[PDB]
């Protein structure tokens, strides 16, 4: 017997190259897209404080959230390096900069 | 009335020129490969030899070497299994048992 | 007696089982000499290797009195791709000349 597992980020080009017709199944991996999900992920990682988490939830309730776990980690790293007072503000600032809209 | 002489090769695929299909360019002039072949047959008729060949890539063997009157028996030696592994360990570990040097725990 | 060569091209949408029907038709001929040139047995080759392999197959086929050769998956064989398009003109020129060559007399 045998089994093969593939991976890519640009399905359209593969479709155009009549290659998808060779594979036998497809799966989707969506990005985080909701605020409550972001709060849950932050909680699981456990890097933000109680009042910190409350302020984040207050500011991010707009629901205009769309990011990739990888980039979330990198942003968290960048943010954490400030002093305790300006960490949340800077993190929210970067988050706002990356205002994607699929 | 002569005895039997056995000559063992190895990776006979090395003396092949039919392996350049995938940019192999590992075939020198077929001359060299012709000569060896014409030592297992020809106008001369040696009758006291046995040649055992060994390889790893069965797909790149020159076809002229797999015909009647030449190397004409193929066989496969697959990976060992549970019983084979047990027997091989028992074989390899007879010394320490023979001298009690092995711990009884194992 | 006045048509020593014949040809036929089977076609159909993907996954309809053309290969199996071709194989069955070839098998039910009772002919003495049959072959199947399948792409799989040339992975990673260079166009020259393909050409030489086909040359050899047809050359051997010439030596009998009756035969049948099943060149399967002609599309892939000619390194196709939609974008471009792209391919190997050599193989095309080869097959096109070969599909018309009559064998020696009386075969
Ligand atoms: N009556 C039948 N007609 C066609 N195919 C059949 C029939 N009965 C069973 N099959 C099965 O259908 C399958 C056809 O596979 P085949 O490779 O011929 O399809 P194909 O269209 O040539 O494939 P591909 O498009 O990938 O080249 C085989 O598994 C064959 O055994």
């Amino acid at each position: 017997k045998l089994l093969i597992i593939g991976t890519t980020s640009r399905k359209d080009v593969l479709q155009e190259m009549e290659m998808l017709n060779a594979f036998s199944t497809t799966i989707h991996v969506p990005n985080i897209a909701t605020g409550e999900q972001l709060l849950e992920a932050l909680e699981l990682l456990g890097n933000f404080k109680d009042k910190e988490r409350t302020t984040i939830a207050q500011q991010v309730k707009g629901k205009k959230v769309w990011i990739g776990i990888k980039k979330l980690l990198m942003l968290i790293e960048m943010s954490l390096q400030m002093d305790p007072e300006y960490r949340v503000r800077k993190f929210l600032a970067l988050l706002r900069e990356e205002g994607a809209s699929p | 009335n002569s005895g039997l002489h056995i000559i063992i090769f190895d990776e006979i695929d090395a003396i092949c020129k039919q392996r350049g299909s995938m940019a192999g360019s590992t075939g020198v002039h077929d001359t060299v490969v012709n000569q060896l072949l014409s030592k297992i047959d020809g106008v001369e008729q040696l009758n006291n030899i046995l040649v055992i060949g060994m390889t790893n890539r069965p797909d790149l063997i020159d076809e002229a070497l797999l015909r009647p009157g030449r190397l004409e028996v193929k066989m496969e030696i697959g990976l060992p299994d549970e019983k084979g592994r047990l027997q091989i360990l028992h074989i390899h570990t007879a010394r320490m048992r023979g001298h009690q040097l092995l711990s009884a725990d194992v | 007696d006045r048509t020593p060569l014949v040809s036929v091209l089977l076609e159909g949408p993907p996954h309809s089982g053309k290969t199996a029907l071709a194989a069955k038709i070839a098998e039910e001929s009772n002919f003495p000499f049959i072959k199947i040139c399948s792409p799989d047995k040339m992975i990673g080759f260079s166009e020259t290797a393909k050409c030489q392999a086909m040359k050899k197959i047809f050359d051997d086929a010439y030596k009998s009195q009756l035969s049948c050769v099943v060149v399967d998956d002609i599309e892939r064989l000619l390194d196709y791709v939609p974008i471009g398009p792209r391919f190997s003109n050599l193989v095309l020129q080869a097959l096109l000349v070969l599909l018309k060559k009559a064998p020696p007399q009386g075969r």
